[PDB]
């Protein structure tokens, strides 16, 4: 069984400005197998009703998915995305750096 | 549109 | 330029209980337009682009009939492969398939594809001439001989060179507002000090379509890769893509560095200076 760990990218759709509506993305790619858990966090709590793209894959057969939700940056809130996968000893959490 | 064939391995 | 229609199929066995999870997505270039998910409620091929919504019920019934037939086939195929590879019924295994076609700028058939992976590895693939098979291993040699004996290549070719391109042509027309539009990257450069003596220049490409793009730094007219950082091209979520590349430079020396952007939606490459 070939196994590949997910590459993770957490970022906003639009340039981030406090108090302005935006979209928070977690883009996971280059992974195998395809079963994967991906959550978006606000101050460590799971955001509910995050949506995601339909599973697809690259020329090298590695999968990719986009998870995303509407949010409003503040100065006070922290966001991250949390990915679990068979290749990971525990959930990987990547913090969102604005204008990352 | 999809291909109507799909042969099995 | 050229345009492609691509179908991606993923089938994952669930030996704990029930049948395989099957996910099929259809693309024109970097735009998804149809999807099917065995775990969704409709059990229908569903629209994912406004321009595909112009197709009437006969299209959706046709696409649903075929997509379900594909599902059964992958289901059977996973069984078949577990046998070929002497695997127990206890593991979860994956079959992936991709096929489709490109048309050139002349709107005619340019290329066709049909390829198959087991558990994330090449299994069998139709060669560029659409007449013969590339079998990765001895298991695949069985598929190769069976398919050659049943003239599957010929049938596949007739689709890829025929009906495949007819659909692509139709979709390109009906969706011309978006499918044949190129969104040139909106570029800017940011500057931040990391010390008293050096700064980070980041050159951004935002909101471009299609996804293909080249971002490169130059120093005094020559490519520079040392002391650079980048991200892989990423979806913005609104159907466009994003990328940046950054370089760390001595404070005061910014004039030396240029960012170069190549994209289909740009008649000439762009050069950005700080």
């Amino acid at each position: 069984m070939i196994q590949r760990t997910p590459k993770i990218q957490v970022y906003s759709r639009h340039p981030a400005e406090n108090g302005k509506s935006n979209f928070l993305n977690c883009y996971v790619s280059g992974f195998h197998p395809s079963d994967i858990e991906v959550d978006l966090l606000k101050n460590g709590e799971r955001i509910e009703k995050v949506e995601h793209s339909d599973l697809s894959f690259s020329k090298d057969w590695s999968f990719y998915l986009l998870y995303y939700t509407e949010f409003t940056p503040t100065e006070k809130d922290e966001y991250a995305c949390r990915v679990n996968h068979v290749t990971l000893s525990q959930p990987k959490i990547v913090k969102w750096d604005r204008d990352m | 549109g999809l291909c109507p064939l799909v042969a099995m391995l | 330029g050229s345009h492609s229609m691509r179908y991606f199929f993923t089938s994952v066995s669930r030996p704990g209980r029930g049948e395989p999870r099957f996910i099929a997505v259809g693309y024109v270039d970097d735009t998804q337009f149809v999807r099917f998910d065995s775990d969704a409620a409709s059990q229908r091929m569903e629209p994912r682009a406004p321009w595909i919504e112009q197709e009437g019920p006969e299209y959706w019934d046709g696409e649903t009939r075929k997509v379900k037939a594909h599902s059964q086939t992958h289901r059977v195929d996973l069984g078949t492969l577990r046998g070929y590879y002497n695997q127990s019924e206890a593991g979860s295994h994956t079959v992936q398939r991709m096929y489709g076609c490109d048309v050139g700028s002349d709107w005619r058939f340019l290329r066709g594809y049909h390829q198959y992976a087991y558990d994330g590895k090449d299994y069998i693939a139709l060669k560029e001439d659409l007449r013969s098979w590339t079998a990765a291993d001895m298991a695949a040699q069985t598929t190769k001989h069976k398919w050659e004996a049943a003239h599957v290549a010929e049938q596949l070719r007739a689709y890829l060179e025929g009906t495949c391109v007819e659909w692509l042509r139709r979709y390109l027309e009906n969706g011309k507002e978006t499918l044949q539009r190129t969104d040139a990257p909106k570029t800017h450069m940011t500057h931040h000090a990391v010390s008293d003596h050096e700064a980070t220049l980041r050159c951004w490409a935002l909101s471009f379509y299609p996804a293909e793009i080249t971002l490169t730094w130059q120093r005094d007219g020559e490519d520079q890769t040392q002391d650079t950082e980048l991200v892989e091209t990423r979806p913005a979520g609104d159907g466009t893509f994003q990328k940046w590349v950054a370089v760390v430079v001595p404070s005061g020396q910014e004039q030396r560095y240029t960012c170069h952007v190549q994209h289909e939606g740009l008649p000439k490459p762009l050069t950005l200076r700080w």
